[PDB]
């Protein structure tokens, strides 16, 4: 009840003395490189605005050496954090941030660094409306690092690529179903299912039933057991084998579609 | 020759008049035929005159079309190309020589528009295939003129390009 | 070698006509790759829109990449898009090879029977495609 916020306000305004103690501790610290980055990120928990820039600078200079570049990587992303409390944000620093991923990706194969580096890129460029860049570097990320992480990152990068402009859903659609397979493979069901649904809706928005027909044969395999049959039935019906140049397996497939629509007709009649 | 083309085109016009029961969509047929001819006129005259060179500047492409299409179709390039400052979507190309009245035409009492619309449809097809979709209307203003109305999308792309 | 494959993207963005120039193999998988490359034709379409707004020339060397394929895009006064997917580029000849198929497409243009984005059906253009592909790309 009220006691929580009472102790909360008192503890916050006693931590202001505590953060002052830590400021004294770091002013003592300036008098190792790991000590420097501990200094940085500790006062970044309450986020020093310019000491951000000086930690940025010092970390860059020294961690040119000491080729364990998590120091320097984390340094420039906390420089991006500074850019959040920096109106100019020296927007080329964002370019620096892009730099951050591509080289440091290769520096260490601990992919999580690449992940949240790209995520900070995502958010900060969303603070610039120019999502195109992070769209491209997220799509160049998502091919790799997994077949599962590849999938949810495929849709992340995908909808993000669509964040800048509504149309050109094309490669969006392609890789999001070519990852919806992996979604059915190793993903929590609600996210994979929202994959399938949003992908299919994006299909219908600008129809192009050619590859949608085979992905709707997949809709059917999840409809021959779980989903509704009529959607697959009408999907194959609009393909309409003669004049659509279907193939031997496709004719057999629409035989099976006749089987499913037979189930549907029998259940209706 | 001139008599053969002038006549034969006249039979296009009047056979449309046969299949058409009124003025306006008769003029629409004339527009459609102008389109169906310009749809290749464009990329024929591209190579032989524009030296196979694209003109992203609406002014430059429009001026060059003004020179070329009229130079080869009807000999004399149209007199003047103008842009209206009030509406950047709407410009004018005035051609004092009537290409309809080259074959001296019908009394415009029972009708209003003529082969002017056909060449207007030619212009419109050229525009829409040059990447500048537009509406081209034949107008008996200061004699023969073609009013061109640019899509706000197209003129917007142009204005953004006209931010050097 | 490069599995050259040509595709047409129309004025109204609908695809028109393809032409393989690849060696003979993996044709069942090549059907799926043909679906893929029609999708790549759309993706090209999208990118080459702004990229041709960047320039004013006929040829835009190569735009899209898929870790094995290269995408080469040709824009015309007809605002058609002529696209090649190919593992290793051959651009130096295909500039004027696109120019020659351009001239042939003009020949089809004078055929008023062929019309706006009206899909190719003439044997003349098909045999021209065959001879030209055996000339440079399929070779």
């Amino acid at each position: 009840d009220n006691l929580r916020h009472f102790v909360q306000d008192y503890a916050v305004r006693a931590l202001i003395p505590y953060i002052e103690h830590l400021v004294a501790i770091l002013a003592e610290g300036v008098t190792a490189e790991l000590q420097t980055r501990k200094l940085g990120d500790l006062y970044f928990m309450f986020g020093h605005y310019n000491l951000a820039f000086q930690s940025y600078h010092q970390a860059k200079r020294d961690f040119n050496a000491d080729s364990a570049w998590q120091y320097y990587a984390g340094a420039l992303e906390m420089a991006a954090l500074s850019a959040f409390m920096l109106g100019t944000a020296q927007r080329k620093t964002y370019d620096y941030m892009e730099d951050a991923i591509v080289c440091y990706l290769t520096v260490c194969k601990l992919q999580q660094f690449a992940t949240r580096a790209t995520l900070l890129s995502m958010e900060c460029l969303k603070t610039a409306r120019l999502y195109s860049e992070v769209a491209k570097q997220l799509i160049r990320m998502t091919n790799e690092e997994s077949d599962l992480r590849s999938a949810l990152l495929l849709e992340q990068a995908a909808y993000c690529f669509l964040v800048t402009q509504p149309p050109m859903h094309r490669k969006y659609a392609f890789h999001i179903v070519l990852a919806g397979n992996r979604y059915s493979r190793a993903g929590q069901r609600k996210h994979a299912y929202r994959c399938y649904r949003q992908a299919y809706q994006v299909f219908q928005k600008r129809e192009w039933s050619l590859a949608e027909d085979h992905i709707q044969y997949t809709v059917a395999k999840q409809a021959y057991m779980l989903k509704q049959l009529e959607e697959a039935s009408r999907s194959f019906a609009h393909l309409l084998r003669p004049g659509s140049l279907q193939s031997a397996q496709q004719q057999t497939s629409f035989l099976k579609e006749y089987i499913q629509t037979q189930n549907e007709l029998v259940k209706r009649s | 020759s001139q008599s053969i083309v002038a006549l034969l085109f006249s039979e296009i016009v009047q056979y449309s008049q046969s299949r058409v029961f009124t003025v306006p969509e008769l003029q629409t047929r004339l527009h459609d035929l102008g389109q169906d001819v310009g749809t290749r006129i464009i990329d024929l005259y591209f190579v032989r005159e524009r030296s196979s060179k694209r003109e992203t500047k609406l002014t430059q492409m429009l001026l060059f079309v003004k020179t070329t299409v009229w130079k080869n179709l009807f000999g004399k390039e149209a007199e003047k190309l103008e842009h209206a400052n009030d509406d950047e979507r709407t410009y004018y190309i005035i051609e004092k020589e009537p290409l309809v009245n080259t074959f001296i035409s019908v009394p415009k009492d029972k009708g209003s528009l003529n082969c002017a619309n056909f060449t207007a449809g030619i212009v419109e097809a050229v525009l829409t295939n040059c990447g500048f979709p537009c509406k081209v209307t034949a107008h008996w203003h200061k004699g023969t003129t073609y009013m061109v109305k640019f899509e706000d999308f197209v003129i917007a792309r142009d204005k953004q390009m006209e931010e050097k | 070698m490069s599995t050259y494959y040509f595709v047409i993207v129309g004025q109204n963005d609908n695809p028109i006509y393809e032409k393989e120039f690849s060696t003979v193999n993996k044709e069942l998988r090549k059907e799926d790759h043909r679906h893929l490359t029609q999708f790549i034709a759309h993706a090209a379409l999208d990118l080459v829109d702004e990229h041709k707004w960047k320039t004013a020339n006929m040829q835009l060397k190569s735009i899209d990449r898929f870790n094995q394929w290269f995408v080469s895009a040709f824009i015309t006064a007809s605002q058609i898009r002529f696209i090649i997917v190919h593992d290793n580029k051959n651009d130096e000849g295909i500039k004027n090879f696109f120019n020659e198929m351009y001239d042939t497409y003009i020949k089809n243009s004078m055929n008023a029977f062929y019309r706006i984005n009206t899909p190719i059906k003439s044997p003349m253009f098909e045999k021209k495609s065959e001879i030209f592909g055996r000339k440079y790309l399929l070779s």
